[PDB]
């Protein structure tokens, strides 16, 4: 469903 | 905030949304 | 948002998205009230009956979006939370009284054409605008229809939705439901006889109920989507947290921290 967000945010 | 509630693309440019007048007309 | 329309770009620059780091999921809606603070409903953070009790580290806040699902590269800004503050007298036990909560970002967000805060009402705005019959707006990426086995169709929106609704009189609110209501709540929605539709729905909680001031051209945040019984039901209205009422709590957290 959700496009992948960058890894620095998904701490 | 001092600038709260003024939208850059609407208010700040004297532009209106597809539906805000209906808001104002209810105030009348 | 049941029966709304797509929002236009930058129409609600104060709309924030409460997103789960894992599993990736939209939790709720929020509002940008300043550059380091977001306002939302407590029940988005803490609801024992359903097992919710989130920490600062389990969420992200996305501001500046239009798409529900896409990563709006160069448009949105993703922020981490520094701390969460639930009203100490929030009652998840019975009626959701005092369903409000502040979040403090780790770092200040920079404003743009897509990110801009909303004002909070003062006594005078509050008394001038929160009156029956007056319309406010609600936005969110919440469901489009009340959940039901018999729904055939996408129940999800692909872009932020908008819906304007009229504020309703207490007595009509109070008589439409059996939940005990308090002065910290307000109900908005078309009455039976106006034969029209529109409503917030699951997944829209935390989103702002705003009204525009004729007196000054500013949009004020009047309520927080909080609860309802179904979505769009006949003879039913949705409830919103009365922000003005709770403004004192709000100022205090913001002034100590
Ligand atoms: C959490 C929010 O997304 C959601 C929005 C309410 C739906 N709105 C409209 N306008 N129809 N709120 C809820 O889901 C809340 C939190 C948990 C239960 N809940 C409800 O709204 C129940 N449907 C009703 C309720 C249960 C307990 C106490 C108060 C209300
Ligand atoms: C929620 O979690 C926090 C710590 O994560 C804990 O201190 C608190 O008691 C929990 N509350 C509820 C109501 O489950």
């Amino acid at each position: 469903d959700f496009e992948e967000i960058p890894e620095e945010y998904l701490q | 905030e001092a600038d709260c509630g003024l939208r850059p693309l609407f208010e700040k440019k004297s532009l209106e949304d597809k539906t805000e007048r209906e808001l104002l007309e209810s105030y009348i | 948002i049941v029966e709304g329309s797509d929002a236009e770009i930058g129409m609600s620059p104060w709309q924030v998205m409460l997103f789960r780091k894992s599993p990736q999921e939209l939790l709720c809606g929020a509002s940008l009230i300043s550059d380091r603070w977001v306002l939302t409903a407590a029940h988005c953070l803490l609801y024992p009956p359903w097992d919710k009790n989130f920490t600062e580290n389990d969420l992200l806040v996305r501001i500046g979006k239009h798409s529900r699902t896409r990563y709006e590269r160069n448009i949105e800004k993703i922020s981490m939370l520094e701390k969460i503050y639930i009203h100490p007298r929030y009652n998840w036990r019975e009626n959701l009284d005092r369903d409000i909560a502040l979040m403090k970002l780790k770092k200040p967000v920079a404003f743009s054409d897509y990110i801009h805060p909303v004002c909070l009402p003062d006594r005078e705005t509050a008394a001038s605008l929160l009156q029956a019959g007056y319309k406010g707006r609600v936005t969110g990426w919440g469901n489009l229809k009340e959940t039901w086995t018999a729904n055939v169709g996408k129940g999800q929106p692909s872009v932020l939705q908008v819906v304007n609704l009229p504020i309703v009189e207490r007595p009509v609110c109070k008589d439409s439901t059996r939940i005990r209501i308090t002065d910290n709540m307000f109900c908005a929605g078309y009455k039976p006889d106006e034969g029209k539709r529109g409503d917030a729905c699951e997944g829209d909680s935390g989103g702002p109920f705003v009204m525009k001031s004729p007196f000054n051209n500013r949009w004020y945040q009047m309520g927080i989507v909080s609860w309802g019984e179904g979505c769009d039901r006949d003879g039913k209205y949705g409830f919103y947290t009365h922000v003005f009422r709770l403004k004192k709590w709000i100022q205090k957290v913001i002034d100590q921290f």
